[PDB]
């Protein structure tokens, strides 16, 4: 950063823990660790002026990993176009949404 | 003499020993017998959630070998 | 030392105090334990140890974990 | 004794987390198998519900990657009943 | 999702009160307060919803570093219902 | 079913809470050369329920008061009594809180609440000052406990109370650990404010800060609270220090065990208050802040230690 | 689209024993039949989709239901005495039945 | 959910209580030195938060480090207090 | 202060600047934030009069919600990207929080006006640190998130501040409170070029810092808060005079002296990056500033103000010196300008 | 119910309305002390125990007893029947705002590991003895630093 004491003192008190994918404790991966690491391996030699155009595919996806909101968008359209094809009795749940099934 | 403080020591004791064997006896027999299955990490929920779904609904039901 | 007595006896809470504060700070450093209690909480099985793939030349594991080779808690046993 | 005691402890512990280490496999087959069920069962009822809608995929990745991102619990069970949705929801922080 | 909409605005409800004394310096400082909980609660949740264990550190260190900048900000408190026998924020208007 | 378990666990506990204030009036009694309640009923037994009613029926004064707080404190004080004995690790306790020692620590705290706003409402000078001095004693007393169980916890890996019976299935952990059993059981004795340890409602030093304007249905409620509470502890010290037996062929022993230590504890606080006379205010923290708190900090280190030099780390399940 | 596999496709025989049976006999299931699931676990961590080692899965399963079938046929008792025992106890710990365990491992150690 | 169902009874016992209590009878300090004593209150409170965890970091591999850090805080924390004491701050 | 304590304290305003510049955690930055604003506050109250206590507690408010706020930008884009610090993606809104709270610490244009009050009740010395070595901290934390910050607030908090500072010094009579306003409008110049070249916001700052540190130990040596106070150096000290008027003409921007060159360079850096609407009017209430220093000058040195008898007692007197540092500070300060080329 | 997260958010959001408008610092207290109930339900909530206990035994517990302890010594003199109604104001508004998005509990948990034998919380803040070991250092500092600034404060 502003002064770099700690690459050159070769310490790592403050960068080990900056990104989700970053190792978590007893090995247990964090949610959306199959993108920040696409997203920033990626973004690697290539500065941001470059890192925010062309590594763009990996910023729309690790977008919606963690916002996850283009899922809530199609899936709560889902749920309002469904509630109308119930409205007209052309549809409702099936014993697909509940049923019995294997371990 | 001090024969007489024990009349109402005995209406407090016999009444915290019942719910001792009150709460571990309304285990046993909601449960099947079987001592309420302690879930304190997810695993073991999962264990008996799978239970659940082996047998009828509830967990304590236990198929075995003959199944 | 001659104030350690008294302190001894007036104001004892102090000495016992501190004495005990040091040798919290000494039994770990010599004990004939210390290290295993980095192994023992090391060994504690919580996650699942995933395979390796038997590429070749390894002197790992052979397969069944009953197998002769790999690592052995018989130090933990009869600890 | 206590020194003795956890160290007891400490292997009937180490055993039964190893008991589990072999049961996993058996368990992480059934997993996946009734995971993917319950997001093809969703697929049907998927391809029943919006099919009226234009310009409707049936279903697409909210990515662009193909990998496979695991079904967030919503997904899941979203569909499927309300209880269903709570039971996975508040059913662990609410005891057996 | 809208749950944090609702602890962000609530920052700044607890924002608009910082910066709109009314007459009490500990209603204040009490206000102020309500900020590190909601910053508290919002840092915690999202580091709960994206299984970030390796942020959880932080959700604490803010309420530490919070309790003792609140410690400071009380014994100034004190020092001026020593000094003017209230907290009322008008006597706080030498420096003009 | 799991509602009779709610009444079994309550009534039984009111009505044990009952007759410890009858075998309050009479071991001190008999300590003091005289046979205590006996006329009204048979031995005294219908002693308890005749006050009650009378404390019920007795005018509840509202004095000329904050009158939401002033209601509302007692009702906190009892809600949080009787809630603290849910997870109580029993055998099978009524609800497995994976972190119960943390919950009964936390109600335990919110009960300060109680006094405080109770003297703050009141807005008599007496009561004032009875709030004042509780809401120090008492957290101080907080800090010591929180610390003393924080040494047991790390002896017994969890913060569940269920894991103390398997802790504890070849001996009490008073042997380890008696220093702080001794300063658990002195916490104890500030927590309920009982006598060593009063000074909340010295009546003689100052007249009953907490209730001064408080009568009749109030009274009793925190009356009921402080009562309840007194087993509460003991009943509290009697799992995590001393052990009663436990058996899962048969769970009821341990309950009788149970029973048997909490009513001597019981008995012993009882039996401190006519014994001794009572702290000062100032002593009594300085007990904490300085008699106790050094003494309380530097085990846990040895309980820290102790478990690593003898790698006796414990497990965690 | 999602490519999500058919039933058809994940439809097999399944365990569906209580889980207390599996406890049970966890260890002696670490030990018979390690080979398959290890392999299982290499696709599906390698490879990272679930997709990819279905197949492997079943074979998973297959492997297990025959391990009960030889321990029905052989030692079913025992072993019955063992998981009922285990049941019975709330975190089903394996130290409250010893006695039971050693008849049920001692005869498929003579047997099996 | 068996929690909150508990809970509320437990309310709903206290609030009965003081109604029926209503219902049935109708035939300026200078505590600066405890100002003190209530901060470091504050400032302990909050170490003994940050010394709650031990009792998952007793398992951590890393045991030697958990112990030079739990020793340090406790004994920093330790000094602070000794320092009123040195200070007569408390007294 | 048991000198223990002044070590402790001393230690955490020196911890609380470093922690900010060496990390790159935000967080570790927040708390370095957090820890400068715990330590000033003791030593603001030393004197402990009843002016002092207001100043604290007006500090300690403006540093507190300002520190929440910077807090608040960290946990937000903690949502928006996992990681814990600012990136080419994070949403404006969070960034501006950022300028807008760290504009605050700083004191910056419309948040300008707890600084002018605070240097008023504090020492001269608390003076320095608190207008100097708690900028450090504040400025790196933008200096570094440069790239990402919107050009068009800076400048709007720039100019407001080259204004205000100018117009609150024309009226002060306070020493303590013209160096508040005189830092508010440097600052000023400060924050106009980081978007462009954050390399020159270093110098407009180190300059300062040259500049301030010399001119308070000068206010101090004579210890006056009056500029009829400085006015009678003549009398209690007469080497001062020449000197101290330099360095406030070097403050102001006139062109032979060191201070021309921070303006200079910044002229230079925004005429290339096309400012020139923006550039040319900060220039000329620049030239606003230099009139009350001047008006000081006036009463300080080239007009010799009346003074009083029981002065020549303190001439008899030794002199306690003034520092060495004021030299060293003083000519690097008055004349580098020879230097320039090598200094950018 | 769904809801549930919403509806405590909600009671969170009025709760520090009311700290916003500022009433007795008593009743402040009162309020943060409601509210920092509903945030320990929330952060629950979502799974994290450890992390609601915290709120509760550093707000619900000293955090707002000493401002309760302070205000007794600086707070003396008790419009909060006004500022009750402006309360409901804000209630209705708030409700109202979000009856906007009415006319235009879906997905909490996330994403969870149904099988896991070492994650919960607490453990994750337990890496503060390891591998984190900048912030619980410079946490002390910050203890360590502030006794010696609240003792010179108050001197
Ligand atoms: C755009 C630029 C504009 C510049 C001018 C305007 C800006 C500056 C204005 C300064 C004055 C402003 C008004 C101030 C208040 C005036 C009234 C007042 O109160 O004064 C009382 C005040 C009372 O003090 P004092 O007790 O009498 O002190 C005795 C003096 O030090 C005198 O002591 P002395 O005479 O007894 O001792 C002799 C000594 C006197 O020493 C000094 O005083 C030095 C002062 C340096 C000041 C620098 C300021 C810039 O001679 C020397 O300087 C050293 C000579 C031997 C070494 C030579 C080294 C190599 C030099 C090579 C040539 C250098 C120039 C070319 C560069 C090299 C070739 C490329 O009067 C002063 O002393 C004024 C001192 C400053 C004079 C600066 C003149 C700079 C001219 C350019
Ligand atoms: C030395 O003399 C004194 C005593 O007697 C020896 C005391 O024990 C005590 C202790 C307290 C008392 C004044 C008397 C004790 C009170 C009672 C008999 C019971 C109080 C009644 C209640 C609050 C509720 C009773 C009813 C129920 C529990 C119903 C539950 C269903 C003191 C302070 C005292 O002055
Ligand atoms: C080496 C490894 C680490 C272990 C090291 C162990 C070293 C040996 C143990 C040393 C400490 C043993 C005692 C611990 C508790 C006492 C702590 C203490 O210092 O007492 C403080 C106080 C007495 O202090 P005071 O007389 O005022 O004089 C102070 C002089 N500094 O005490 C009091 O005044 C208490 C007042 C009590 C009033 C009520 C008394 C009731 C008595 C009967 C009940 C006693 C407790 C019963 C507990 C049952 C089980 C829970
Ligand atoms: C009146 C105030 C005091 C009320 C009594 C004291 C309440 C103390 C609550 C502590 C927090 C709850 C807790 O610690 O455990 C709840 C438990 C989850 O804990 P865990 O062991 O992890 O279980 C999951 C794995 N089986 O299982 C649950 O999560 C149960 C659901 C949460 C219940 C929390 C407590 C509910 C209290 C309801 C009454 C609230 C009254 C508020 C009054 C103020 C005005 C609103
Ligand atoms: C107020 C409170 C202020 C407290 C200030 C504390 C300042 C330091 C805090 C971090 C300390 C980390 C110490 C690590 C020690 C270690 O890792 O031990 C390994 C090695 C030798 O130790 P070993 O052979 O294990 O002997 C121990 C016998 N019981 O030891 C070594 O050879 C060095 C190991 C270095 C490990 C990396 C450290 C990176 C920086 C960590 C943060 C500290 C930065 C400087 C401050």
């Amino acid at each position: 950063p502003f002064l770099d004491i700690q690459k050159k003192l070769g310490i790592s008190l403050d960068r080990h823990f900056m990104f989700l994918s970053a190792e978590q404790p007893y090995k247990n991966a964090a949610r959306c660790h199959a993108f920040e690491k696409e997203w920033i391996e990626c973004a690697h030699g290539i500065g941001g002026t470059r890192a925010k155009k062309e590594c763009k595919i990996e910023f729309d996806d690790f977008e919606e990993c963690l916002l996850r909101y283009k899922t809530m968008r199609r899936m709560h359209d889902i749920k309002k176009q469904r509630e109308k094809l119930m409205k007209e009795g052309k549809y409702t749940p099936p014993p697909h949404h509940s049923g019995r099934e294997e371990p | 003499m001090w024969f007489e403080i024990l009349p109402g020591l005995a209406i407090m004791g016999v009444c915290l020993v019942i719910p001792g064997v009150s709460t571990a006896y309304i285990h046993k027999f909601t449960n099947g017998g079987k001592e309420k299955r302690v879930a304190r990490v997810q695993y073991q929920w999962y264990l008996m959630e799978r239970d659940r779904r082996i047998s009828g609904v509830n967990r304590y039901y236990v198929s075995k070998g003959l199944e | 030392s001659a104030f350690l007595k008294n302190a001894w006896a007036k104001e004892p809470v102090l000495v016992v105090s501190f004495s005990v504060w040091g040798l919290a700070i000494i039994m770990p450093m010599i004990s004939p334990y210390t290290k295993y209690a980095s192994m023992i909480n090391k060994a504690t099985p919580y996650n699942y140890p995933v395979p390796v793939r038997d590429d070749g030349n390894m002197p790992d594991v052979p397969s069944h974990p009953q197998d002769p080779l790999g690592p052995s808690l018989d130090w933990l046993k009869n600890l | 004794r206590m020194m003795r005691w956890n160290q007891e402890r400490r292997r009937l512990l180490i055993e039964d987390l190893e008991a589990r280490i072999a049961l996993m496999p058996l368990f992480q087959a059934e997993k996946d198998r009734r995971t993917l069920q319950i997001l093809r069962e969703n697929l049907e009822e998927e391809a029943i519900i919006m099919k009226d809608v234009p310009n409707w995929k049936v279903g697409e990745s909210v990515f662009h990657t193909t990998r496979w991102v695991p079904p967030l619990i919503g997904e899941m069970y979203g569909l499927r009943t309300k209880e269903e949705m709570s039971n996975a929801n508040f059913g662990f922080t609410w005891y057996t | 999702p809208s749950t944090f909409f609702n602890l962000t605005m609530a920052f700044s409800l607890s924002l608009l009160g910082t910066l709109m004394f009314r007459s009490h310096l500990m209603s204040t400082l009490l206000c102020l307060e309500g900020m590190v909980l909601s910053l508290f609660i919002m840092t915690s949740v999202t580091s709960l919803n994206s299984n970030s264990m390796s942020s959880m550190p932080i959700p604490i260190t803010i309420l530490v570093f919070a309790a003792c900048e609140a410690a400071v900000g009380l014994a100034l408190l004190v020092k001026v219902s020593n000094t003017y026998g209230t907290d009322y924020v008008q006597n706080l208007n030498l420096l003009q | 079913m799991f509602f009779i378990n709610i009444l079994t666990l309550l009534v039984p506990i009111l009505i044990a809470m009952a007759f410890l204030t009858l075998v309050e009036r009479k071991i001190l009694g008999y300590m003091q050369l005289r046979k205590g309640p006996n006329i009204v009923g048979p031995y005294g037994i219908l002693q308890p329920f005749a006050d009650a009613m009378k404390l019920f029926m007795k005018e509840p004064m509202r004095p000329l008061t904050s009158m939401s707080l002033f209601i509302i404190a007692p009702t906190l004080s009892l809600t949080l009594a009787l809630s603290l004995w849910v997870p109580l690790p029993m055998p099978h306790p009524l609800i497995n809180l994976n972190l119960g020692i943390l919950f009964i620590l936390a109600t335990s705290s919110l009960s300060v609440y109680s006094i405080l706003w109770s003297g703050w409402a009141s807005n008599s000078k007496y009561s004032l000052f009875g709030a004042l001095r509780a809401v120090a004693q008492t957290i101080s007393y907080e800090v010591t406990m929180a610390i003393i169980l924080l040494s047991v916890l790390l002896m017994n890996g969890s913060y569940s109370l269920q894991t103390l019976i398997t802790t504890q299935e070849h001996m009490w952990l008073l042997l380890p650990a008696w220093p702080m059993a001794m300063m658990w059981f002195i916490s104890t004795l500030a927590e309920t404010n009982r006598a060593p340890f009063d000074l909340t409602e010295g009546e003689s030093e100052l007249v009953s800060g907490f209730n001064v304007e408080y009568a009749a249905g109030p009274f009793a409620l925190f009356f009921m609270a402080e009562y309840t509470n007194i087993i509460l502890m003991n009943a509290l010290t009697t799992i995590i220090f001393l052990g009663p037996l436990y058996y899962i062929n048969l769970p009821e022993l341990y309950s009788t065990n149970f029973m048997m230590e909490a009513l001597l504890l019981s008995s012993t606080f009882l039996w401190i208050r006519a014994s001794y006379p009572r702290f000062r205010y100032d002593q009594l923290m300085h007990l904490l802040w300085k008699n106790f708190l050094p003494l309380t900090l530097a085990l846990c280190m040895w309980h820290i230690s102790l478990p690593i030099f003898t790698a006796g780390v414990p497990p965690y399940m | 689209i999602v490519e999500l596999p058919t039933l058809e496709e994940l439809k097999v025989e399944e365990v569906k024993v209580s889980s207390a049976v599996l406890k049970a006999a966890a260890h002696h299931y670490g030990a018979q039949c390690d080979k398959t699931n290890k392999e299982f676990m290499l696709c599906r961590w390698e490879e990272k989709d679930p997709r990819r080692c279905l197949k492997e899965g079943k074979l998973v399963n297959g492997c297990a239901l025959n391990f009960f079938r030889q321990i029905k046929s052989h030692c079913a008792e025992p072993f019955t005495e063992y998981w009922t025992c285990l049941d019975y106890s709330n975190m089903q710990l394996f130290r409250h039945c010893r006695q039971q365990q050693a008849k049920f491992d001692q005869c498929v150690l003579d047997k099996l | 959910m068996n929690l909150y169902t508990v809970i509320f009874i437990n309310i709903l016992l206290s609030l009965t209580l003081i109604l029926v209590a209503f219902w049935l009878p109708q035939m300026l300090p200078f505590s600066m030195k405890f100002f003190l004593v209530a901060i470091t209150f504050l400032l302990f409170d909050l170490e003994i938060a940050l010394l709650l965890p031990l009792p998952w970091a007793i398992q951590t591999i890393k045991t030697s480090t958990m112990m030079i850090m739990a020793f340090i805080l406790v004994t920093i924390l330790s000094l602070g207090l000794a320092y009123e004491w040195t200070q007569k701050g408390l007294e | 202060m048991n000198p223990i304590t002044l070590a402790i304290i001393y230690f955490t305003i020196f911890l609380g600047p470093v922690i900010t510049m060496s990390s790159t955690n935000l967080m570790l930055m927040w708390v370095g934030l957090e820890f400068s604003l715990l330590a000033i506050i003791p030593m603001l109250i030393n004197k402990k009069n009843p002016r002092s206590t207001e100043a604290a507690t007006k500090y300690f408010v403006t540093q507190a919600t300002a520190s929440m706020i910077i807090l608040l930008a960290i946990v937000l884009n903690y949502k928006q990207l996992g990681t814990w610090m600012f990136q080419q993606q994070t949403n404006g809104l969070i960034l501006n929080m950022t300028l807008m709270a760290l504009s605050m610490k700083l004191g910056l244009a419309p948040f300008h006006f707890w600084l002018p009050e605070v240097t008023q009740g504090i020492p001269l010395h608390m003076g320095l640190i608190l207008l100097t070595w708690q900028k450090i901290a504040p400025l790196s934390i933008l200096i570094q998130i440069y790239p990402l910050l919107n050009s068009t607030i800076i400048l709007m908090l720039a100019i407001t501040s080259i204004f205000m500072g100018a117009w609150g010094g024309l009226n002060q009579t306070q020493m303590r409170k013209i160096m508040a306003y005189s830092s508010i409008a440097h600052m000023g110049w400060m924050l106009a070029i980081l978007p462009y070249n954050p390399s020159l916001t270093l110098l407009n700052l180190m300059i300062y810092i040259i500049l301030t540190a010399p001119m308070f130990m000068a206010l101090m040596l004579n210890n006056s808060m009056t500029i009829n106070s400085i006015s009678l150096l003549w009398n209690k000290t007469p080497a001062m005079l020449t000197m101290i008027s330099l360095m406030l003409l070097s403050l102001g921007g006139l062109p032979p002296l060191t201070g021309f060159l921070p303006k200079w360079i910044i002229i230079t850096e925004l005429m290339k990056n096309n400012c020139l609407i923006m550039a040319t009017l900060m220039a000329m209430m620049a030239l606003l500033n230099l009139f009350f220093y001047t008006r000081l000058i006036y009463s300080t040195s080239l007009t010799m103000f009346p003074t009083n008898n029981n002065s020549k007692m303190m001439t008899h007197q030794t002199k306690t010196k003034p520092n060495l540092m004021f030299s060293t500070l003083a000519i690097m300060s008055t004349m580098t300008l020879p230097l320039a080329p090598q200094l950018i | 119910m769904n809801n549930y997260i919403f509806v405590l958010s909600s009671l969170f959001l009025v709760g520090c309305l009311g700290l916003a408008l500022k009433p007795s610092p008593i009743y402040g207290g009162l309020g943060l002390i409601v509210s920092g109930f509903v945030g320990c339900l929330m952060v629950l909530g979502f799974g994290g125990s450890f992390l609601g206990l915290m709120v509760f035994l550093i707000y619900l517990g000293g955090m707002l007893v000493v401002f309760g302890y302070t205000t007794a010594m600086a707070t003396e003199e008790y419009s909060n029947w006004l500022i009750l109604g402006f309360l409901v104001l804000g209630v209705i508004m708030e409700v109202f705002l979000i009856c906007v998005l009415n006319y235009y509990g879906d997905w909490l948990m996330y994403e969870v590991d149904d099988v896991g034998v070492m994650l919960e919380g607490g453990i994750g803040v337990a890496a503060m003895y390891s591998c984190a070991t900048w912030m619980m250092v410079v946490a002390g500092w910050s203890l360590f630093a502030g006794i010696f600034i609240i003792i010179e404060i108050t001197r």
